[PDB]
């Protein structure tokens, strides 16, 4: 079985550096031209860089030429990309991947087997707890059917945030939505649950909310309201 | 760079359908083409090689064809295993480029969004800001428009929409938009409403709050 | 399963050299002196190798690459040449492992009042590596004002038209090339002699 497998990635400042490996296995590494190819959270495939075989040849997307340089290890079977000057659009998940032909050459070819890709978050945010805020059932339904409630989770970094509900004994009905990057930096998030509101008297709402980056752990009731 | 178009963006199937996606090249890359298959939190996995070669272990009921700029990807009985996102890529020229992927998530009945509306809670009034949040419980199809008016205004930058994925028991889908107001500019009105307009509503639905439960 | 060598020689449509076309073949038989007592090739030139000796090694691939040239710019389809062909648009390495072959082509590819078809790339920032190849066609700033996507006041359209005239001498006259090279990998060797 062939297998890449990529580490190195993490939260850098903007103009920082960070070096990503690509350890591979289950092939004769030296030939085959390999790649990084990113992903940016919620979007599409991107190639980065290639290096032939041999190590003779790279090439770079124009957007991280200069900035960026690929290269291979035939002792340690290992494959980088020393990753300078990043800028906050080069947050993304990085995959390395391996060419299908063994050849020395590098174009019109495909590419077989990607990693599982290493995270790399480039930001000038700091490490922040969120503030948890209820979003309290209507007191004025009638009707006998569900309810919604939830908990905002507002204003932390880095990602990512858990959620439950009831220390995990609440699991059904329960949407925790993709975390959305604000416009200053920092993530948030809400989380909601639809329960049958014959209950809502009786039935406790408890969000646990736990930011380990921040050391952050809150456990905020939600109840109907006046 | 050659641009890589696909179409359509998203489609919307049912086990045992023949499906067609199609990806155009702005220049020609001759049969130079790749089609890569993605599921979420995974990485893709090639499906077909210079434009109609099956990847080993990818079922008959897969082909590519084309050459030059305009290509397709054909599903002969769509299968539950084929619910994805499909890119495909050029291999004729550095750099090399993917076109923007076409999902294909799984058909159901429509349902149309339960809708709540969510004031801001007092704790949070009392740092400075106030977010309202309307939740779209449930439905489907993935396709629904969420406007936010105050005071019968409509907004427009200051509200996020999150999506979750479509859900592994009844299909459907969640979204929740957050509108983002200053305090001081939250307390300067008193009707806030999110009108919500799905292919499961014959109209717009509209919940609303009155600042300070009127 | 016999290589298809004759799509390759015998394609209707050759590539513009700066565009060249690359084909792998693989996992089939090739009769190589076929194509060395052919008497209609002008040009037959093997590195690393003899044209004898090709039908007794296996190889993990053979490329062939195809194009169009004038006659006197095959002789740059060589390791270490030097020209315009040889530094912009098709570089064979040092080591080349493989074999060129040419012949005149003025029945097919002039054209009364020029051919426009065949392009060359007559200016490049730097040479090519081997076997790269380079497709753009951004302007060519050639000092420092800038071209804005427009041929201009030293801003040069990079590609060139040879306009192959009928009644050309020969080194002016097209010729269509293809070129042979041998890959040995530690993969399996599936392209084999009879
Ligand atoms: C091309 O065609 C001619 C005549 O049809 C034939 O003699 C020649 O062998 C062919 N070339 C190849 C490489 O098959």
């Amino acid at each position: 079985e062939v297998q890449l497998v990529e580490s190195g990635g993490g939260v850098v400042q903007p103009g920082g550096s960070l070096r990503l490996s690509c350890a591979v296995s289950g092939f004769t590494f030296d030939d085959y031209a390999m790649h990084w190819v990113r992903q940016a959270p919620g979007k599409g495939l991107d190639w980065v860089s290639l290096i032939s075989g041999d190590g003779s040849y790279t090439y770079y997307a124009d957007s991280v030429k200069g900035r960026f340089t690929i290269s291979r290890d035939s002792s340690k079977n290992s494959l980088y990309l020393q990753m300078n000057s990043l800028r906050t659009e080069d947050t993304a998940l990085y995959y390395c991947a391996k060419a299908q032909t063994p050849t020395l050459w590098w174009l019109q070819d495909a590419f077989d087997i990607w990693g599982q890709g290493t995270m790399v978050t480039v930001s000038s945010a700091s490490t922040k707890g969120p503030s948890v805020f209820p979003l309290a059932p209507s007191s004025k339904s009638t009707s006998g059917g569900t309810a919604a409630l939830g908990c905002l989770v507002k204003d932390y970094f880095p990602e990512p945030v858990t959620v439950s509900w009831n220390s995990g004994a609440l699991t059904s009905g329960v949407h925790t939505f993709p975390a959305v990057l604000q416009s200053s930096g920092l993530y948030s998030l809400s989380s909601v649950v639809t329960v049958p509101s014959s209950s809502l008297g009786t039935q406790t709402y408890i969000c646990n909310v736990n930011h380990k980056p921040s050391n952050t752990k809150v456990d905020k009731r939600v109840e109907p309201k006046s | 760079d050659i641009q890589m178009t696909q179409s359509p963006s998203s489609l919307s199937a049912s086990v045992g359908d023949r499906v067609t996606i199609t990806c155009r090249a702005s220049q020609s890359i001759s049969n130079y083409l790749n089609w890569y298959q993605q599921k979420p939190g995974k990485a893709p996995k090639l499906l077909i090689y210079v434009a109609s070669s099956l990847q080993s272990g990818v079922p008959s009921r897969f082909s590519g064809s084309g050459s030059g700029t305009d290509f397709t990807l054909t599903i002969s009985s769509l299968q539950p295993e084929d619910f994805a996102t499909y890119y495909c890529q050029q291999s004729y020229s550095t750099p090399f480029t993917f076109g923007p992927g076409t999902k294909v998530d799984i058909k159901r009945t429509v349902a149309a969004p339960s809708v709540f509306i969510f004031p801001p809670s007092d704790e949070q009034l009392k740092s400075g800001t106030a977010s309202v949040v309307c939740l779209l419980n449930n439905f489907y199809p993935r396709e629904a428009k969420v406007q936010w008016k105050v005071d019968n205004a409509l907004q427009s930058g200051n509200s996020q929409e999150s999506v979750t994925e479509q859900d592994s028991k009844d299909s459907t889908y969640s979204l929740s938009s957050t509108l983002t107001l200053s305090k001081a500019d939250y307390e300067k009105h008193k009707v806030y409403a999110c009108e919500v307009t799905h292919q499961g509503l014959s109209s717009p639905v509209t919940k609303s709050f009155n600042r300070g439960e009127c | 399963n016999l290589c298809p060598f004759g799509e390759v020689f015998n394609a209707t449509r050759f590539a513009s050299v700066y565009a060249w076309n690359r084909k792998r073949i693989s996992n089939c038989v090739a009769d190589y002196s076929v194509l060395y007592n052919s008497a209609s090739f002008s040009t037959f030139k093997c590195y690393g190798v003899s044209p004898t000796k090709l039908n007794d090694l296996c190889f993990t691939n053979v490329y062939a690459d195809s194009f169009v040239i004038r006659g006197d710019e095959v002789r740059q389809i060589a390791p270490g040449q030097t020209g315009k062909i040889a530094d912009y648009n098709y570089k064979l390495p040092d080591d080349f492992t493989g074999c060129v072959i040419a012949w005149n082509s003025n029945n097919l590819d002039s054209k009364v009042g020029g051919n426009y078809n065949y392009l060359y790339r007559l200016f490049r920032k730097s040479n090519l590596k081997p076997f790269e190849r380079d497709i753009s066609t951004e302007i060519y700033q050639a000092g420092s004002t800038p071209c804005n996507g427009v041929e201009g006041f030293n801003c040069y359209f990079p590609l060139q038209s040879y306009g192959f005239q009928p009644t050309n001498g020969v080194g002016y006259q097209p010729y269509r090339v293809v070129v042979l090279s041998f890959e040995l990998l530690h993969a399996p060797a599936t392209v084999c002699g009879p």
